[PDB]
């Protein structure tokens, strides 16, 4: 109820980010939401002496009918002081990724109970545009901790720890981790048990609150069942010239990740200038080399470590037929996680919706495993992504991304 | 007296660390000084400025300009220095409405609010920074010192604060009268509606009564401006719109600057005149910016100019937006990277038109360009109408399906239907997913020496067919492409090709149908003639048969 002092980083002005174009349905929804928020004292109209801006849009969280306001604070988040007064966003819990069930709660509504430092409010300015700019955009700033701002969980942390003290000492094996507007709650219980403990948790925030529009929701994860992608080589009885060339190509690539991979004996099978479809019998020497390579590929990659000071990088490849592969790393050839998807939701004829869902799922995995979001290298033209991703977005955070314009030859090797 | 509501002041600051201006007042002639004193005495009587003591240390220069063909002098306070020191403001005029998003109106009335402008007070704590000095006659007494109490003309914050103040005043009227639209441009309010003239004029009277609550008077003798409005380069009429007249000059010889003005006119025209083209005329501006240099018009630029004159022969108008009807966007390929489009709701009545040009790049293809044009029109349509139009595109549904399912990137175009209007966008070649049984296998390679620029390109095949060609003035990259070209030239209609060139694979996997490289263009032409092509990559220098033999032949 008393404001925590907040500053930007030294020699750093507030965000001045352009509002991107919004559809009629999203403008109508934001007008309605913001009219309510203004009545409830959460935001106030501002004047022209405030030149700052952060983009806003609206989303429908997974399995809902109601619009949620989403402010894109990525720039304000970069420019905001780091929060190390005492608690450092909690050392990441390494056991959250080992629980049988992790439920994700939207708890962002709790932040609106804490006022925002009067001198920092101007930097939260945003604009509801009008269609065709026919009427002046509606300008607001926040009076309370906003959803999506890095400072909100930091400032609210003290109050959140106190809300869940009763639930924590009652359920000491439960891992509870907060990231931005999400609360991640991991248990090893049976799911019907789990959902009841989750509902138990909701009541603590319902009772403290006295209504949160999306607190009732639950995104259920099962990180103990998360699958990885080791390198595997074909097992064949008939190898064509083409098959062996593909094998030597994949092994050459793997030898950058794994030291002792050899291709000398396999290449020797191709001596001459043969038709691509001709079948070549494996010699014993080439078969030995191949088995030795298979054995190397069963071991972990050497010298792989996570450094919390370095960015995580996520790469994604489109494999076709709705399948997507991805790798998360900090240094080239030192993958920290690899994976593959196919069950991409109601998007069998929409590549870009599938990629947007993939991006969300990888970011969620990143949050659960390291407590931060990765920087994506997306296989899509910037203009196509920027026109469409907000139509499919269902998360309350937004990662960073860049665009891949040249086809990677390595897509073949992750297939 | 009738009490009036005050207009709330906007708090204003100088930029961090900066102080107000302290600019020397220029010397003035005795005649200019007497004119300024008269002018400022009137302004002071009106409350716009106030005399200040000598403690204020700030100053901005003031000038006297002869209003041409009149014995009347006009005052100019030059606020350039204070503007550099004044904070940035939120600017609303950044986005201007496009006429094609407006709605038809039966009546549009104009109201002058020039007098309202200076009922807008300046933040009391900022006034000191607006100080200026009229010099005295013969400089024998202190100059007269004044500061502003209202928003000064030419000060950085005046447009934003005036707009914000009027918007706040108009907000309740607009909300409680949803059957009118109101727009502020300069010192005028435009009020439009679909009411019968009686009710419409009643709304105007009520607006004047609303404005009086703040003491803002509007002239009784109604405005001289009446439809059509000349606004931001457009002509707005009650039920249609167009661009102001576009007249391409006749010229025997053309300058850099003349071509820049011609392209600007054409670009402006292209939003309602269908089919305008500017590629060949913009090609003449490549690189150079010597505004007076003359450039010969190529025959292709003259053809383009001629075509544009024909398009601009007679007026064309757009219609306004009917929110009850779908928006449709149709696109045509024009050639040389150019695309043109029309957005309409009823057949043959365009809301607007426009064009798209191929981005600068080494390689491209029509499907990619069509896709970019669709995204551009989509985003423009969200701005203007708040929704995506349904598209009519010159590409078969089966062509698109093949393209996007096989393309290495994610790609999407929103709801659309095929329109069978040539030229159609098609896939000129598709590579095989698997090696071709019975097709000859060419192992290609090239190499070059970086010092001599001499190289070799060639192939060897499983049938013993072989070729090596010596090359001059070349590079490793060029020789690798040359080798693939030779294999395409010398093979039958089905061919397997094995290369170690990651560079060539990167190009071919991008599926270009046109390139800045004439060698890539030659490869594309050969690919179009084949029935089946499978392109296989192997790593270099790994003892792979075929590849090893040809690498030795070409690196010799
Ligand atoms: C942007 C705008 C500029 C002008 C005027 C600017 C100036 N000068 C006048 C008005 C009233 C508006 N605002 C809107 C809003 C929605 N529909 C319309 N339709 C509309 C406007 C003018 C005419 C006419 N004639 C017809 C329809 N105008
Ligand atoms: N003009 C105008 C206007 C409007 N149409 C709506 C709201 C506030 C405003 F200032
Ligand atoms: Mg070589």
């Amino acid at each position: 109820i008393e404001t925590v002092p907040v500053k930007l980083k030294p020699g750093m002005d507030g965000p001045k980010v352009k509002q991107w174009p919004l559809t009629e349905e999203k403008i109508k929804a934001l007008v309605e939401i913001c009219t309510e928020m203004e009545k409830e004292g959460k935001i106030s109209k501002i004047g022209p002496e405030n030149p700052y801006n952060t983009p806003v849009f609206a989303i429908k969280k997974k399995d809902s009918t109601k619009w949620r306001k989403l402010v894109d604070f990525r720039e304000l988040n970069k420019r905001t002081q780091d929060f190390w007064e005492v608690q450092l966003g909690i050392p990441h819990p390494a056991g959250l990724k080992k629980k049988k069930s992790v439920t994700v709660l939207d708890v962002g509504d709790a932040y609106f109970s804490v006022p925002l430092d009067e001198d920092f409010r101007k930097y939260t300015a945003f604009t509801i545009p009008s269609i065709n700019n026919e009427t002046p955009g509606i300008r607001y700033q926040y009076n309370v901790l906003p959803q999506g701002w890095k400072g909100s969980p930091a400032i609210f942390q003290s109050s959140m720890t106190k809300i869940l003290e009763p639930f924590k000492k009652q359920n000491p094996d439960i891992v509870i981790y907060q990231y931005m507007d999400d609360l991640y709650v991991g248990s090893d219980l049976e799911i019907g048990q789990h959902r009841t403990k989750i509902e138990e948790l909701r009541q603590h925030l319902l009772r403290w609150g006295l209504e949160p529009p999306f607190l009732w929701m639950g995104y259920e994860l099962h990180p103990d069942k998360w699958t990885v992608q080791p390198i595997v080589l074909p097992e064949k009885d008939s190898w064509t010239v083409n098959d062996i060339q593909k094998l030597v190509g994949k092994l050459n690539w793997a030898s950058q990740i794994y030291p002792g991979i050899k291709v000398r004996q396999l290449s020797k099978l191709l001596r001459g200038t043969k038709a691509l479809t001709e079948v070549i019998p494996l010699t014993e020497e080439a078969e030995l080399e191949l088995a030795e390579n298979r054995e190397i590929l069963k071991e972990p990659v050497h010298g792989v470590y996570y450094d919390p000071s370095k960015d995580l990088i996520a790469e994604i490849q489109k494999q076709g037929q709705g399948q997507w592969t991805y790798q998360i790393y900090q240094e080239p050839f030192k993958n920290l996680k690899t994976g593959k998807y196919a069950r991409m939701r109601g998007a069998h004829t929409n590549d870009v919706k599938q990629l947007t869902e993939a991006v969300q799922k990888i970011t969620t995995e990143s949050i659960v495993i390291w407590g931060k979001t990765p920087k994506f290298k997306l296989p899509i033209q910037k203009e196509t992504w920027e026109t469409w991703w907000t139509e499919y977005w269902q998360a309350t955070w937004i990662p960073e991304w860049e665009f891949v314009n040249t086809p990677p030859l390595v897509k073949l090797w992750y297939q | 007296m009738v009490p009036i509501s005050p207009i709330e002041t906007v708090p204003v600051k100088l930029k961090p660390g900066m102080d107000g201006p302290k600019v020397k007042q220029w010397p003035l002639t005795e005649e200019k000084i007497k004119a300024l004193v008269e002018i400022c005495t009137e302004m002071e009587k009106e409350g716009k400025i106030s005399k200040i003591g000598p403690e204020n240390p700030y100053n901005t220069p003031v000038f006297a300009i002869k209003k041409k063909d009149s014995t009347k002098w006009r005052k100019l306070v030059d606020f350039r220095e204070l503007n550099k020191r004044t904070q940035d403001f939120w600017e609303v005029q950044l986005g201007i409405p496009h006429p094609a998003g407006l709605k038809k109106k039966k009546s549009v009335t104009v109201l002058d609010v020039g007098d309202a402008y200076f009922s807008v007070p300046l933040d009391e704590d900022f006034r000191k920074y607006t100080a200026f000095t009229i010099p005295s006659i013969n400089n024998e007494t202190p100059g007269i010192r004044y500061q502003y109490n209202v928003l000064p003309q030419g000060w950085k914050g005046s447009p934003a604060i005036f707009q914000s103040s009027m918007t706040k005043i108009l907000e309740p009227f607009a909300a409680q009268n949803p059957d009118i639209v109101i727009y502020q441009y300069m010192d005028d309010l435009y009020v439009g509606s679909d009411l019968e003239i009686g009710q419409h004029r009643t709304k105007i009277e009520e607006l004047r009564q609303h404005l009086l609550r703040w003491g803002l008077t509007t002239p009784d003798k109604k405005h001289q401006k009446e439809p059509p409005f000349l606004w931001m380069g457009y002509e707005l009429h009650p039920d249609k719109w167009t661009v102001q007249p576009i007249v391409l000059p006749e010229k025997d010889s053309w300058t850099v600057n003349d071509i820049q003005k011609l392209v600007g006119k054409l670009n402006w025209a292209s939003q309602i005149y269908p089919g305008i083209k500017v590629r060949q005329l913009s090609k003449l501006l490549r690189g150079t910016k010597a505004l007076t240099e003359v450039i010969p018009l190529t025959e292709e630029a003259e053809l383009e100019l001629a075509e544009n004159r024909e398009i601009l022969k007679e007026p064309v108008h757009g219609v306004y937006y009917d929110p009850s009807k779908d928006l449709i966007a149709e696109i045509q390929k024009q050639g040389q990277g150019q695309w043109t489009y029309q957005i309409y709701q009823e057949p043959f009545k365009n809301l607007k038109t426009g064009k798209y040009a191929r981005m600068r790049g080494a390689h491209t293809n029509d499907v990619k360009q069509l896709t970019e044009a669709v995204q551009k029109i989509t985003t423009e349509s969200i701005v203007i109408w708040g929704k995506t139009p349904k598209f009519k595109l010159p590409i078969q549904k089966e062509t698109w399906e093949t393209w996007w399912t096989e393309y290495w990137q994610a790609t999407w175009i929103p709801e659309w239907e095929f329109v069978n209007t040539p030229p159609l966008v098609k896939l000129w070649y598709q590579l095989e997913k698997e090696p071709i049984v019975g097709a000859e296998t060419f192992y290609v390679d090239g190499a070059a020496n970086r010092e001599t620029k001499l190289g070799k390109a060639g192939y060897v095949t499983n049938k013993g067919r072989q070729k090596v060609v010596p090359l001059t003035n070349t590079t490793n990259q060029k020789t690798e492409l040359q080798a693939i070209y030779l294999a395409l030239q010398d093979s039958g209609l089905e061919v397997n090709i094995v290369t170690d060139s990651q560079y060539a694979l990167g190009i071919i996997q991008a599926q270009p149908d046109k390139s800045e490289s004439e060698l890539v263009n030659q490869i594309i032409e050969q690919l179009i003639k084949k029935e089946k092509v499978y392109l296989a990559w192997v790593p270099a220098h790994k003892g792979i048969g075929g590849n090893e033999q040809v690498d030795k032949l070409v690196s010799a």
